[PDB]
């Protein structure tokens, strides 16, 4: 199933060692089925795997970040995108989870 | 018979004086800086809103 | 001589106070309890004292 319209978003980040950030994002495919996601940085590691596309839906995702910022592209089914955000500093200063 | 009036039209802030503990109730003034502990059960991931 | 199962106590659970790259344990003892420490570095920097 190729893609069309991809085009990213943020909404909030964090960046710690939990899954901090959350961003939406959009496509408009021509079939349905199974398409890969990934992020192709070095600093961001994406929890979902995979996901199950539709005509107009809309995926949010989960990632964790060490950099104060995010600038990295994210990419489904073949094709990649890029959208910038702003990474804030957390509170939880010790936490069980490396 | 020369005593004046009370402390309950006089008082400032409009507080009510209760007298039996000799107190000031229910009037206003300043600002009470709190802090609320959230529980973390009251929280759903963004994935799900 | 010969191995046998035997009870041993578990001592008063910690309470840990969280402050900028640093633990503090507020602990409490009757008797001689051992604590120990290490980092998950390359320097492992291993400590024991046996607090009361």
């Amino acid at each position: 199933p190729t893609i069309l319209e991809v085009s990213c978003t943020v909404a909030d980040c964090i960046y710690s060692a939990d899954f901090g950030g959350s961003l939406t994002l959009q496509y408009k495919a021509d079939r349905e089925g199974h398409c890969p996601v990934h992020s192709h940085s070095t600093t961001a590691v994406l929890k979902e795997a995979t996901t199950h596309v539709t005509a107009v839906g809309s995926i949010t995702l989960h990632f964790s970040t060490s950099s104060p910022q995010a600038n990295f592209i994210v990419s489904l089914c073949g094709k990649k995108s890029t959208c910038n955000a702003e990474c804030k500093p957390p509170a939880d200063h010790i936490i069980g989870e490396p | 018979n020369n005593s004046g009036r009370p402390l309950q039209e006089t008082a400032p802030f409009g507080c009510k004086i209760e007298v039996e503990p000799l107190r000031a109730s229910n009037c206003a003034y300043g600002h009470i800086p709190i802090s609320i502990d959230i529980p973390d059960a009251a929280f759903v991931r963004s994935s799900e809103s | 001589l010969t191995p046998t199962v035997c009870p041993v106590p578990l001592a008063h659970t910690p309470t840990v106070t969280k402050w900028f790259k640093g633990i503090t344990l507020h602990l409490t003892a009757m008797r001689p309890t051992l604590l120990t420490t290490r980092k998950l570095g390359l320097r492992a920097d291993a400590t024991a004292e046996w607090i009361t």
